[PDB]
């Protein structure tokens, strides 16, 4: 809630694809429950990872372009970028601990 | 340092738990409920719900569950978004460990339900997220006018097949037998669509492997149950596995008497029917039912749990 | 000489019966349900329902059952208005006689629920319809702005005093114990009124006699539960007895294992939990539950009765 | 639905108390289930007991003036008239056989 970005198909190439640093991407959709279930976790994460990561949500419900580009045929799917480069991805719902396990595994 | 304590604690945010929540909240047990990662339960992964008594039309899992959340909070249930990783049921108060903190309680209601079951194929794992999916309600979107597969012969498969049917160009239902276990009313809808719709039946076949490339799943290979080596190839854009579930009882390993994964309860027609192996610990919902497993039965038991818990907690207060 | 046969016959139109109905219907079992004299079940004798998971607001027993009924007929259940007063479960098909014909079924789901208890006093029987009532829902308005009395200590008794308190000038709650067994949340609303409102407690008392003239009740005479020889008059215009319910099993007398009036069922965590001592005969709802007795628990076992009967009828179709 | 006389407070004595013959009066209300649960059985009674009995439904939702008159502090309550004369009365719900067992035990 202090770094989250309502990313769009336009402001992506510039935001994620080209920005030194790790920006996590939570692909969601108003129709997929577990999708929006991760948003809260991202916020509880926003602070603890503020300086190593920037949580950025993306609504394919109104932003198609993006998803296909990376072959994402499932939601929610998380993409951990590093200098506009998919470095790691996690699929499906998960707990704050499984997500911190994921970030600490790569992002460090 | 700030371990949250409560007379009663409920695990799970599904129909079973929320019902226990509200009944326990009215017994003024100031219940604390932990949602889990799947807040709302399995029902949240479905659309229409046609057998929730008293809701003849247009009811959907999400809706029923959003309504139960509201109900449970209305009677001041402390709902906490968290997931329990470890539990100690040998020391009273019971110790439960979750990602956002530590909890202790004088009585526990375990309504952890169950998780989607998988076959165990690495190809299945390799493509999860790129063609292999568990929830159609979530990913059916990615298959507009494309061929897609469903595997399983139960209600979830049929419904997903029936649901996918209006999204995909063609649906291929795969199943280990010639017979389906889903409700008849549904099996009828299936055949009626198999006969003049876009659903193709692939009976007596089992998922042997999922094939594809960096861009995702391109097809699958069924096996044929009546001819060990008849393996056939099927060109499809993605597949949804629907082969049942398994109770979420892992965090309770060797602390509660389990039976094929399910938590064992006293049952019986004399009360304390949801009593687990440890006095003061109760289980309601699918986590303790290997047979019926409906939303209506889960809500039923979640209720008995709350009542049994109160009978117990009162006993403690009494014998003091 | 009109006899009616059906694979499945459901006895009762309460939440248990109606839930068994929607489930059986969706199993294309073509169920026939007999409503009984009290169509809708007990929930029809109350007003607001607060513990039906998913309906946190404005729900009423009548409305819920209006919805359940609608729901049972949606899947073409055949609802027949009739009461059953004799049955032969010793021969197949089963024999049930009503005020409109003979009924035969290959499987039977008993969901007869329970009836309001009674005090068994001649004065109580001598004043019915003229001062002694069974439903505040019906007669309550005949006492507006008058002294009225309720007798019982469970949820009904209490919900009745609470309800009546907004009609009668004052409510006198008469009960044996010094304590009530009604839900906590309710006892609080009660006490709040015993304090700032018009409800007056009469704990440790037993109704000795309903007194009055040739025009209706005018008072009630209580006895002390501690001092056997101490007694007291009570100027009251009406009396509402709410001392519980007895399970409707007289017709099944000597027809299947009955334990204190409640139909005994297999129970257990191995399915076929709603089966009575006679194969093919299942029981659900309050007729087979003397511990919980809730709308939601009754809906659950009702669902189970269906799934159990289907599993049973499937077997018969295979021997065919 | 065509024999059952849907009475009215005013037109009461002018119907039940004056008109000769044994006429059964059903005091009911749309708020009292048991009251409206009798309606069916009364039909199969107007026919199954025609010529030897008349059925009249005196709803009270909007007709309170009559109930008091006889000391009816509870519904449903059935009064078996005989020209401004209560011959019998049946308080409470009941099945078809129930009602008939009362009509027979009484009527002659
Ligand atoms: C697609 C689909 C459709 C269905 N449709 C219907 C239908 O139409 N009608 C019907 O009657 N039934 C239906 N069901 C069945 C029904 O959903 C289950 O019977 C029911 O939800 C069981 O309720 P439950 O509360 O016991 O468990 P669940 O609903 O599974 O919920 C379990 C809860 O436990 C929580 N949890 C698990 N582990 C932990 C932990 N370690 N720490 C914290 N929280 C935890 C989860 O977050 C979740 O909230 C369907 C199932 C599926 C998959
Ligand atoms: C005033 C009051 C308020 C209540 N409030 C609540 C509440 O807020 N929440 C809650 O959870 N529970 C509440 N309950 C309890 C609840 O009503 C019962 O636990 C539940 O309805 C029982 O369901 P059932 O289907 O088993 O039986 P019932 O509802 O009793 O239904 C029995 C059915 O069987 C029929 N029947 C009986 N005998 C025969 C026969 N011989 N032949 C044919 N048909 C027959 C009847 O006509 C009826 O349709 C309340 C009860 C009362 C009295
Ligand atoms: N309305 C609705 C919608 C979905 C689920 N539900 C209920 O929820 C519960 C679970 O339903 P579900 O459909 O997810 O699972 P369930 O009813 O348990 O049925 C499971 C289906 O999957 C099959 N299966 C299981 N393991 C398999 C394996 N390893 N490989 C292949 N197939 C496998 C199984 O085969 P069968 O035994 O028939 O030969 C069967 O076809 C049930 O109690 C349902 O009644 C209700
Ligand atoms: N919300 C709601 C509202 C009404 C009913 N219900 C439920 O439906 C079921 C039946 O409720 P109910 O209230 O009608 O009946 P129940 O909960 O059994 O309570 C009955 C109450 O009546 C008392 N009683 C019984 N027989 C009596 C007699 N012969 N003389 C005097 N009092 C008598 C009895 O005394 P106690 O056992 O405490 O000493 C008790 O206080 C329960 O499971 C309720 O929880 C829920």
């Amino acid at each position: 809630s202090d770094k989250i970005i309502h990313l769009t198909d336009d402001s992506f190439d510039t935001d994620v694809l080209k920005a030194d640093g790790a920006i996590l991407v939570d692909f969601w959709a108003e129709w997929c429950g577990p999708s929006k279930m991760i948003a809260p976790i991202l916020d509880e994460i926003a602070d603890e990872y503020q300086g190593k990561l920037t949580v950025a949500k993306l609504n394919i419900d109104q932003n198609p372009g993006t998803a296909p580009k990376y072959g994402i045929r499932g939601i929610p799917t998380l993409l951990l970028f590093k200098n506009g480069e998919v470095a790691a991805t996690k699929v499906g719902a998960l707990s704050k601990g499984q997500l911190k396990e994921f970030l600490d595994a790569n992002l460090a | 340092g700030t371990t949250k304590h409560s007379k009663l604690l409920i695990l799970g945010s599904g129909p079973a738990g929320y019902t226990a929540a509200v009944y326990a909240a009215r017994a003024n047990l100031q219940p604390v409920l932990i949602t889990g990662m799947e807040k709302g339960g399995q029902l949240t992964t479905t659309t229409e719900v046609e057998n929730w008594p008293g809701d003849p039309n247009d009811l959907t899992g999400p809706l029923l569950m959003e309504r139960m959340h509201e109900h449970a909070t209305k009677f001041e249930t402390e709902i906490i978004f968290d997931h329990i990783n470890k539990v100690d049921l040998q020391n009273r108060p019971f110790r439960l460990n979750g990602d956002n903190g530590e909890y202790t309680c004088d009585a526990l209601i375990i309504a952890t339900g169950a998780s989607a079951r998988y076959l165990g194929l690495p190809s299945e794992e390799a493509f999860k997220g790129r063609g292999v999916s568990a929830s159609a309600t979530c990913d059916g979107f990615f298959y507009r006018n494309q061929k897609v597969a469903v595997i399983g012969g139960g209600n979830t498969a049929v419904e997903e097949a029936l649901y996918l049917s209006n999204i995909a160009s063609e649906v291929h239902l795969i199943h280990r037998r010639d017979g389906f276990r889903a409700e008849k009313i549904l099996i009828k809808r299936l055949m009626d669509k198999v006969e003049n719709g876009n659903i193709i039946l692939h009976t007596n076949r089992t998922l042997e492997e999922v094939t594809g490339d960096q861009m995702g799943v391109t097809g699958v290979r069924l096996r044929d149950t009546q001819n060990s080596d008849n393996i056939e190839s099927l060109d499809v854009a993605g597949l949804f596995v629907a082969i049942g579930h398994s109770p979420n009882t892992a965090i309770f390993e060797g602390q509660l008497e389990l039976e094929n994964g399910y938590i064992k309860v006293q049952s019986g027609i004399h009360g304390n029917a949801t009593q687990t192996s440890i006095p003061g610990v109760f289980a309601a919902g699918d986590v303790m039912d290997h047979i019926y497993r409906q939303a209506i039965t889960s809500a039923g038991t979640g209720c008995m749990a709350a009542l049994d818990a109160e009978r117990y907690l009162d006993g403690l207060a009494d014998a003091k």
